[PDB]
């Protein structure tokens, strides 16, 4: 069975273990926890065949981003709907990542999260659509850790980017 | 130092 | 801040901030987790390599453990240092009582506990009938795979690989072959059937009730020697297992994992040997006795006398 090393980056707060959390075992963690450096692992189902997983879900800010990056075969970058200092941290993520691998040829994947949270949005969708598209046409996602929008789409769509 | 359990 | 990882038996981990470095204690890491009083009660911190594995004390201070594994190797076991690297690992609570465990309800604590059951099932450490181990099986297909489904699952699909994630090692070679058609009726079952919730907690809830009746469920393993009272020598060396939980004393052939004895708490006695090498169990009821030989004898005592102490 295919290994997949995937890595969950983003600001403080966003939602990365939540949505790692919910992903992997099913539960809505509820509470303000702020993570150190966390690995997960599950077996799933992708385009019919078996993958396994290793999700390194990290900690908001940094000293090693680079190893992460060095390692992992797929990101979500995440950031918040109801925060846009959390989305526009991500460009610089984004050219970190490029800057690591040494191309622009790495699977991603673009997350806007707490989707759920419709009254507390400050970050529209079209932000989002145009910041992927800007990414060379990135993948693109609205998600819910709390209602389980979109969640296992992020992972199973970064299996099939590493797939490519 | 040695007593586990 | 140094950080610690703490790993779990399917090989993820949570790094944990020790405030005071190495002196930080296991009761300091447990708060350093990200778990409730609710999921945190069952479980606490063990410091395992690959074929020694200890549970630690409260009080205890793990990196400091971890520093002396060579000597700790030395006095317990004859293992090559150079072949166990040492790791910290959050594992169910020898001393849980079962009927504590049985009105769990927390689903974090409920899949902690399905994945170490899973783990030691895998491994071989648990005796069942066939039908039990087939019955676990199916509900792993279900826990990990979802929905039966007929053009999926009814041929090629149960190879090697994936029944090697289903059935105990012990049994993939000889045994799980032939198990196939009825693992399939019984998944195609619990997906059928309506009344079987499907929730991931309630199913690994439904794992976890399958192990509770098995002897070994939750024990310590510790290794150790018999010698055979047939004769050649006076006799032959037996390397065990020998398990020890809640219900009991269970010892298993090493190389095998097949049962040898179980014996409940009440139906045996102990007496630790004057050197701290070896403990004798009297099978009163049955008077048989037997002795066996292992450096952990004063802790397998110990721990008997906790355990027989709480029942
Ligand atoms: N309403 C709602 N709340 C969410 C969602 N995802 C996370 N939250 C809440 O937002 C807070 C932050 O979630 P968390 O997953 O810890 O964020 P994070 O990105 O891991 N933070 P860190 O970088 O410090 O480790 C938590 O209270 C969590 O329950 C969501 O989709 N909807
Ligand atoms: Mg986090």
């Amino acid at each position: 069975m295919r290994e997949y090393k995937l890595v969950v980056l983003g600001s403080g707060g966003v939602g990365k273990s939540a949505l790692t959390v919910q992903f992997v075992q099913g539960i809505f963690v509820e509470k303000y926890d702020p993570t150190i450096e966390d690995s997960y692992r599950k077996q799933v189902e992708v385009d019919a065949q078996q993958c396994m997983l290793e999700i390194l879900d990290t900690a908001g800010t940094e000293a090693m981003r680079d190893l992460y990056m060095k390692n992992g075969q797929g990101f979500a970058l995440v950031y918040s709907i109801t925060a846009q200092s959390t989305f526009n941290d991500l460009q610089d993520l984004r050219e970190q990542i490029l800057r690591v691998k040494d191309t622009d040829d790495v699977p991603m994947i673009l997350v806007g999260n707490k989707c759920d949270l419709e009254d507390e949005r400050v970050v529209g969708k079209e932000q989002g659509q145009n910041l992927a598209r800007q990414w060379n046409n990135c993948a693109f996602l609205e998600s819910s850790a709390k209602s389980k929008i979109n969640v296992n789409e992020i992972f199973y769509d970064l299996v099939r980017q590493i797939n490519r | 130092r040695r007593d586990y359990f | 801040y140094e950080k610690v990882r703490i790993y779990r038996m399917d090989g993820s981990y949570r790094s944990v901030e020790l405030k005071h470095g190495n002196n930080t204690t296991v009761q300091q890491i447990m708060e350093g987790m990200r778990l409730s009083q609710e999921t945190q009660q069952y479980f606490t911190i063990w410091i395992c390599s690959e074929n020694l594995s200890l549970q630690l004390k409260p009080y205890h201070k793990p990196l400091q453990h971890v520093r002396d594994w060579p000597e700790i190797l030395a006095e317990l076991t004859n293992l090559d240092p150079q072949r166990e690297t040492p790791q910290l690992f959050l594992r169910r609570d020898v001393r849980l009582p079962l009927e504590v465990e049985k009105q769990i309800e927390d689903p974090l604590a409920i899949l902690i506990l399905f994945d170490e059951a899973r783990y030691n099932l895998l491994k071989g450490f648990y005796t069942a009938p066939d039908a039990k181990l087939i019955t676990l099986a199916s509900l792993l297909l279900q826990i990990v795979y979802g929905n039966y489904e007929s053009k999926k699952h009814k041929q090629g699909f149960l190879n090697e690989e994936n029944l090697k994630s289903i059935v105990p090692v012990t049994k993939l070679k000889s045994k799980a072959p032939h198990w196939t058609n009825r693992i399939l009726h019984e998944y195609k079952n619990l997906s059928t059937s309506e009344g079987v919730s499907k929730e991931m907690h309630h199913l690994q809830r439904m794992f976890l009730q399958n192990c509770w009746e098995i002897p070994t469920y939750g024990a310590a393993f510790f290794t150790g020697q018999i010698f055979t009272k047939a004769s050649p020598s006076n006799h032959k060396v037996i390397p065990v297992y020998v398990g020890v939980n809640i219900k009991g004393l269970h010892l298993l052939n090493m190389e095998t994992k097949a049962l040898l004895i179980s014996l409940k708490y009440g139906c045996f006695m102990w007496q630790l040997g004057d050197t701290d090498t070896c403990f004798q169990i009297h099978s009163m009821e049955n008077k048989m006795s037997f002795i066996v030989h292992t450096k952990q004898a004063g802790l397998v005592v110990k721990l008997l006398m906790k355990l027989n102490g709480q029942l």
